[PDB]
RNA sequence: CCGCACAAGCGGUGGAGCAUGUGGUUUAAUUCGAUGCAACGCGAAGAACCUUACCUGGUCUUGACAUCCACGGAAGUUUUCAGAGAUGAGAAUGUGCCUUCGGGAACCGUGAGACAGGUGCUGCAUGGCUGUCGUCAGCUCGUGUUGUGAAAUGUUGGGUUAAGUCCCGCAACGAGCGCAACCCUUAUCCUUUGUUGCCAGCGGUCCGGCCGGGAACUCAAAGGAGACUGCCAGUGAUAAACUGGAGGAAGGUGGGGAUGACGUCAAGUCAUCAUGGCCCUUACGACCAGGGCUACACACGUGCUACAAUGGCGCAUACAAAGAGAAGCGACCUCGCGAGAGCAAGCGGACCUCAUAAAGUGCGUCGUAGUCCGGAUUGGAGUCUGCAACUCGACUCCAUGAAGUCGGAAUCGCUAGUAAUCGUGGAUCAGAAUGCCACGGUGAAUACGUUCCCGG
């Protein structure tokens, strides 16, 4: 947890671009590398392609995932089992 | 270490002691008790706007004449190997092999 | 009112020489003096790996001993406080004065 | 079996420090970097002047460098000029008023550093190593040294199998802390790689501590 | 009137002042029974008195600093012994027979590089 | 102990009673250098043993201890290239130490939801020549003199 | 004694008997007893049934017993349904708080399956 | 020395007839009680002619080395050398004492350095244990070279008691050409002695007779 | 014949959970190195970004870092847009400094080549440094002597010692590198100086060395004394030495450390650094964001916490040492159940702060059970550091309460203030210790002996 003294954290570029997208209407998925940004309620209904080290996984933002970070919904390692 | 690593270190030192006052006041505003929520919010954005390499926590202490990033000693500014070299040559004042 | 002087050194013979000189000029210039009254010697210690790779267990221990001396003169006549500042001593001795 | 550095193990017993200033924990590393740069510059600019030692003191707000050399005239230069020329750049490097004193080594063949650098200079001018070794040892023993060991190591004669050859003459007791042993090393960069020379010179046991 | 003795154990130091008149024992402005909550310390602090058979003829004023309870008890015993010797100087032979002038030099051994303790070597495996 | 066979250290006599053997006992059951705890357990156990015995704690302890002191024990030896399980007679201080160790061990493994209680219980038992400590002394003697061939 | 927690607390002291309810630890039990005016070392016996009631209505001020188990179940399903990292780790049965998995992650995996 | 002077001291006495050496037959009077009897008729003139040579050597500033390692007669030979200002070996003979002269000189120098150092000082600078150890080494060096510290160079003449016991010394001397004067019991081989005195070498009385007569003639040769 | 090598002992490891390292497997990458003892809490004295060398993608090509040359600009300072960021495109100031007044030195940008750059290969080309046998007692030489000579002697023999330590014997006599000693620390006393340390006798007290005062004592840190088989007895070649005793704070190199001979293993390190050769040069170099080094069917090593009553829990209450502190240590007071927060004193520190040591002791409780044992795991809610705690930080509160009831074969450590147990501090460090390096508290058992095991 970050703090209650401070506010939840978000990358400035991501904030500006998601506000542009939400005011201009739904569009293509917003590409971002900001795995460390908190999902704000003004981002529900959007689709954000979050980087995972090599490829932008598209995550469709739901109501229930508000408050979590984007990187939580784009795993970086691949296991697939040991066979 | 490579010359590029020492170059990165000196550039980080310069950027950290160039933006020290602005980062200080922004962090003060953010951690300020009873600060305006909008003022605290804009300070968070402004702080994340500054160059990433301006935070002192991004500096890595390196041995001052080889650049080694491990085994650093703050009292001397050198790694363990160069500390031992200068100590045995009698180039560190007072330092001598101890036994008790 | 008084003058309190702290001497710091890395070697104790040098600090003994310096404090003897200080107390001797003070006694010569008419001031009343307190003796060296040595404060506890601070021995800072370091332990470093003598082996560049693999052998962490092989290592040696070094220490810097800094010796303290305290000289207090209770009657700092202007005949004396000047001669104090005029006095210069060895290089490896730190001198700190307070009134 | 590895051996302790014979100079460092006698520090404060029979051997003095090469830096004799005092500093707190906030200007200590700065002082080490400063006088490392000073020593580096002085060894670079004086490689031909046969410099043996560089002592560095730091009085209240100054720096004093004593250069123990074997050829004082070359260091000073004519009219006493080159000494001032290097004094001003030492003051630039240290960022503080500087002084330069010069102490002459009256017998160079008894100083470990001078013997070692002479041997290395003869080595990188492709002189046969055993010749220089024997000549150094005999010159030292002739001028009243009570013992000397000279060891040259690493690809001698330009071979493909590096080996270490040493030669001792006299009494060189390394386990006696009371013994006054001058010890130094040097490196020769021949066309077949680097060659390491070590010199121990025993000058008699000293009775009565540092005094 | 007074007779003084200093005693030392592992890291403790005890100043002991003896005078004649009673069997009072004070340790750091506290009675013996309320400074040493151990019967072993209580009996080892008055061994010299019971040995020389002067238990109720001497008032003891003690000041002990450093160490633990056993160290302080032993330092006070050594100090009482030395003060008794300064008191009569003929009790020395019996006190030495009891071994109270021993001043044992045992001290906590220092930790050493490569070991986990003064002598405890780390565990070792081959296969 | 290959060159100079080293002697034994001198425990100073017990604080409360004055028995050096009781001092050896309290040293023997002391765990983790915790002297006072074992000392209190021993003092409490001896007093409880004394009330049933009607005898002085030192004597009842002595009669219980001698009732456990073995006189012969087995030893693994090599003299003629054989795993010689030789019965050999014991020394006095060795049999004292073995008796104390055996009674401490039996007490520790009895439990009785206490320490002083179980110690006093089995000390009173070994006093009347019964219990696991006595059982183990008889078992040692049996193992020893079941192989009388090597005497 | 049968508290609002449908289980049956033991015969031991109250302060620890109340910890048998799924959702009550030591601190919550102390708080309940202090709210009901009952001493901690009093056994579960010698308590008039009125006191059992005046502690049942107190423990009723917490979500303990079955309701807590349902709350834990739905909060885990939240993660297992969102698709977050914690959800996938709850699904695969692996430590969800960043512990190493190269060795000794057994309590999340059970006995070793060679 | 007169035959009567020797005979009372017992010079005629010898070793057992069981233990004799072949070349000694000319010097043997006969046997009694299975004991070899030495003939004083040969002993006296040979000793006198040897005393002549010893007087000559000492009268040309000769350095004389008295040699004997018998535990009974060590002090007698030492005092004998002191009575004529000469050099001696009374402790067990060291091989190469004459042939390895250079090594002895280093040992002589070390003995001189330790005694000079103690007089000069610096023993206070040495640790009390170290100073005592240096004194012990000085004592050991003196017990080893008390007689020859002042010999300076190789001696000009050797006097040997029981030449068979000291055979290494005579072998060295012959290898150096240094003359050997020796009291030769019947069990000894007389080849190595250029001026041979056949006589008892154990008996304290006869040994002291030899030493006293030699020392009197050596002082006489010195006096001139 | 020696060594915790075995034996005699005490406590472990091997079973459990967790921490950590390695192998393996997986992966876009899981960077590289270390591999029987002598690799495996190792290089790393501390990977969220940084570090970072690895991966994906975006970018640069005399370059991130150095000198040189030409051309054009003072340097720097405050902003806007685009971009994940590297980087691109955008305004007023400045016009400083020095001038034979050209210009220069500083710095900036562009252009052109010499070049830079490489944590790229080789530790079977090297220096340096280190491990290891092993603090094991050895390794040799000069001269002499013996032998045609290769060589031998010394260095073997008899005793003795921790020791090639020492004494006898002996063609050996000596010396060198080692052994020992010199050094550090510790145990007693003395002398000197008494602050910020001390408080015996004194007066004054708010009962606080707190304040007059005291220089005694503890202590602080300089100097010096002291232990030498010196003394006694006995054994022993009358020797070396051994055994015991006296005195003594200390007795037989008092305890501990530092100190590691000639050499061994082509042992380790080209990734600290340096370096021969080779290799790369719009890339194997350089910049940036995100990811990885933290994976997880398993195997091994080193640890931590446990399985409890010699204990757990609550209340009360004693006794340490050694350290650190200026972008630092941070009191008191207030707020919060708490991690902490707010205000803010003092301290470059025998003064102030970290900072109440915990085992212990007293009183009460639990009564042998998977428990008032154990704490894993997990849910919820928080604090702090930091641009930023998703991958992947530590800590707190509430809840949850796995395994575990003493561990097979086998194996490790330790001979005294030692093992065991109990806390404390420090280095690295914004934050991140169960590791490492130090400190003190409590405090044992046993050693008949050298037959065996391992090593010399
Ligand atoms: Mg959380
Ligand atoms: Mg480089
Ligand atoms: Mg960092
Ligand atoms: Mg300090
Ligand atoms: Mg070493
Ligand atoms: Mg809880
Ligand atoms: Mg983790
Ligand atoms: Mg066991
Ligand atoms: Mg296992
Ligand atoms: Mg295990
Ligand atoms: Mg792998
Ligand atoms: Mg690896
Ligand atoms: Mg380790
Ligand atoms: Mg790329
Ligand atoms: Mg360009
Ligand atoms: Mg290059
Ligand atoms: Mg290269
Ligand atoms: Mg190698
Ligand atoms: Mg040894
Ligand atoms: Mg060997
Ligand atoms: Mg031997
Ligand atoms: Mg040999
Ligand atoms: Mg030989
Ligand atoms: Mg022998
Ligand atoms: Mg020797
Ligand atoms: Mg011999
Ligand atoms: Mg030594
Ligand atoms: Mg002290
Ligand atoms: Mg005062
Ligand atoms: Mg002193
Ligand atoms: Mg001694
Ligand atoms: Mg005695
Ligand atoms: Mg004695
Ligand atoms: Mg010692
Ligand atoms: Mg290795
Ligand atoms: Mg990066
Ligand atoms: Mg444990
Ligand atoms: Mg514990
Ligand atoms: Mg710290
Ligand atoms: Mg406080
Ligand atoms: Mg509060
Ligand atoms: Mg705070
Ligand atoms: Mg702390
Ligand atoms: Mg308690
Ligand atoms: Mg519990
Ligand atoms: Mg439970
Ligand atoms: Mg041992
Ligand atoms: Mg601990
Ligand atoms: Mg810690
Ligand atoms: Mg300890
Ligand atoms: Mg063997
Ligand atoms: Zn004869």
């Amino acid at each position: 947890p970050r703090s209650l003294k401070k506010g939840p954290f978000i990358d400035l570029h991501l904030l500006k671009k998601v506000e542009k997208a939400v005011e201009s209407g739904d569009k293509k998925p917003l590409r971002t590398w900001s795995r460390r940004s908190t999902i704000f309620p003004n981002m529900i209904g959007l689709t954000i392609a979050v980087h995972n080290g090599r490829q932008h996984v598209p995550v469709f933002v739901t109501d229930e995932m508000v408050g979590h970070k984007l990187g939580e919904f784009a795993p970086t390692r691949t296991y697939r089992g040991h066979a | 270490a490579k010359q590029s690593m020492k170059a990165r270190e000196v550039k980080r030192v310069a950027l950290a002691d160039k933006y020290f006052a602005k980062r200080a006041e922004l962090k003060a505003i953010i951690s300020d008790v009873n600060a305006s929520d909008e003022d605290r919010w804009n300070a968070v954005l402004k702080l994340q706007t500054l160059p990433r390499d301006s935070s002192p926590s991004r500096q890595r202490n390196r041995c001052r004449q080889t650049g080694r990033p491990h085994g650093f000693l703050r009292k001397f500014g050198l790694s363990r190997i160069k500390v031992r070299e200068a100590a045995m040559r009698g180039e560190i004042p007072g330092l001598k092999k101890a036994s008790w | 009112q008084r003058i309190r002087i702290r001497l710091k050194a890395f070697d104790h013979r040098l600090i003994d020489q310096a404090t003897a000189e200080i107390v001797e000029t003070a006694k010569r210039t008419g001031a009343q003096v307190r003796g060296p009254i040595p404060l506890p010697t601070r021995k800072e210690r370091f332990t470093v790996l003598i082996s560049p790779h693999v052998n962490k267990d092989a290592r040696d221990q070094y220490e810097i001993r800094t010796h303290l001396r305290l000289v207090d003169i209770v009657e700092p006549t202007e005949k004396t406080v000047d001669a104090l500042m005029r006095l210069d001593l060895a290089a490896g001795v730190d001198v700190q004065i307070s009134l | 079996g590895q051996k302790v550095h014979p100079n460092g193990i006698r520090l404060g017993i029979v051997k003095p420090w090469n830096s004799t200033w005092f500093a707190n924990t906030k200007e200590f590393a700065d002082n080490l970097d400063s006088d490392f740069k000073v020593r580096q510059y002085l060894t670079k600019e004086l490689a031909k002047a046969s410099v043996s030692r560089i002592v560095i003191e730091r009085p209240a707000k100054s720096i004093r460098v004593t250069i123990h050399t074997a050829r004082p005239g070359i260091v000073i230069g004519k009219k006493g000029e080159d000494v001032e020329k290097l004094r001003k750049v030492v003051a630039d490097i240290a960022g503080v008023p500087a002084q330069i004193n010069i102490a002459e080594v009256r017998k160079p063949e008894l100083d470990a550093k001078l013997v070692a650098d002479s041997i290395t200079s003869q080595l990188e001018r492709r002189v046969m190593f055993r010749r220089a070794m024997k000549r150094a040892v005999q010159n030292a023993m002739r001028l009243g040294a009570k013992g000397i060991k000279v060891e040259v190591s690493g690809r001698l004669g330009g071979a493909e199998i590096a080996r270490t050859e040493w030669y001792r003459e006299g009494r060189v007791p390394l386990h006696t802390l009371r013994a006054d042993i001058d010890y130094n090393t040097s490196e020769a960069h021949t066309t077949y790689g680097v060659i390491g020379v070590k010199v121990w010179i025993f000058k008699g046991e000293i009775l009565g501590g540092m005094a | 009137n007074q007779y003084y003795g200093t005693g030392r154990r592992k890291s403790s130091a005890a100043r002991v002042f003896i005078k004649p008149g009673n069997g009072k024992i004070v340790i750091n402005q506290r009675s013996l029974e309320q400074y040493f909550g151990r019967e072993t310390a209580r009996m080892v602090v008055r061994q010299p008195l019971e040995l020389v058979d002067m238990v109720e003829k001497l008032d003891l004023y003690i000041t002990v600093k450093g160490g633990g309870i056993s160290g302080q008890a032993g330092a006070i015993r050594h100090g009482i012994t030395r003060a008794l010797m300064e008191y009569d100087e003929s009790l020395r032979s019996e006190l030495r027979k009891a071994g109270f002038v021993t001043r044992d030099a045992r001290q906590v051994e220092r930790k050493k590089v490569g070991l986990r303790k003064a002598r405890r070597r780390p565990q070792f495996s081959k296969r | 102990p290959r060159r100079r066979v080293i002697g034994q250290r001198k425990i100073l006599p017990d604080p409360k009673f004055g028995s050096e053997l009781l001092a050896k006992f309290v040293n023997i059951l002391m765990v983790d250098g915790k002297k006072s705890t074992a000392e209190s357990i021993v003092y409490s156990a001896l007093e409880t043993l004394a009330q049933r015995s009607g005898k002085s704690e030192l004597e009842a302890f002595e009669v219980a201890l001698e009732n456990v002191r073995p006189t012969v024990e087995v030893k693994s030896r090599r003299v003629g290239g054989s795993t010689y399980q030789v019965p050999v007679e014991v020394r006095p201080v060795r049999r004292n130490a073995l008796a104390m160790r055996w009674i401490v061990e039996a007490a520790r493994k009895r439990g009785d939801k206490s320490m002083a209680l179980r110690l006093a219980n089995e000390l009173s038992d070994a006093a009347e020549n019964k219990g696991t400590a006595v059982k183990k002394r008889e078992d040692v003697h049996r193992m020893a003199e079941a192989n009388k061939a090597f005497a | 004694a049968r508290i609002a927690g449908i289980n049956i607390p033991d015969h031991k002291h109250a302060v620890i008997a109340l910890t048998s309810i799924y959702g009550v630890g030591k601190t919550r039990s102390k708080a309940i007893l202090a709210a009901a005016g009952i001493a901690e070392d009093v056994k579960i016996s010698e308590l008039s049934e009125g006191q059992i009631d005046t502690l049942r209505d107190e423990v009723a001020k917490f979500v303990v017993e079955g309701d807590l188990r349902r709350e834990i179940s739905m909060s885990i399903k939240r993660l297992m349904d969102l698709g977050c990292y914690r959800g996938l780790r709850h699904r695969r049965g692996l430590p969800v708080r960043g512990q190493r998995t190269k060795t000794n992650a057994r309590t999340r995996k059970g006995p070793r399956k060679p | 020395v007169s035959m009567r002077d020797m005979l009372k001291a017992g010079v005629h006495f010898g070793h057992q007839t069981r233990y004799w050496n072949p070349k000694m037959k000319p010097f043997i009077f006969g046997a009694r009680n299975k004991v070899h009897i030495i003939n004083l008729e040969k002993t006296v003139p040979m000793f006198n002619e040897a005393l002549a040579e010893l007087n000559k050597i000492a009268s040309r500033k000769g350095k004389i080395l008295f040699v004997g390692t018998k535990r009974a007669a060590s002090e007698a030979v030492k005092d004998a050398a002191l009575s004529c200002d000469q050099f001696f070996v009374n402790h067990r003979w060291l091989g190469g004492m004459l042939t390895n002269w250079k090594t002895v000189r280093q040992s002589i120098k070390r003995l001189k350095d330790l005694e000079t150092q103690s007089q000069d000082g610096t023993f206070d600078k040495l640790t009390k244990k170290e100073a005592l150890m240096r004194t012990r080494e000085l004592e050991k060096l003196e017990n080893s070279l008390g007689g020859i510290k002042d010999m300076g160079g190789l001696p000009d003449a050797l006097f040997v008691i029981d030449a068979d016991h000291e055979h290494i010394a005579i072998k060295e001397a012959n290898n150096l050409g240094i003359p050997v004067f020796a009291i030769v019991d019947t069990n000894s081989d007389p080849d190595g002695v250029d001026f041979v005195i056949p006589g008892n070498d154990d008996a304290i009385r006869a040994v002291t007779l030899y030493l006293g007569a030699v020392a009197a003639t050596v002082r006489e040769g010195r006096s001139q």
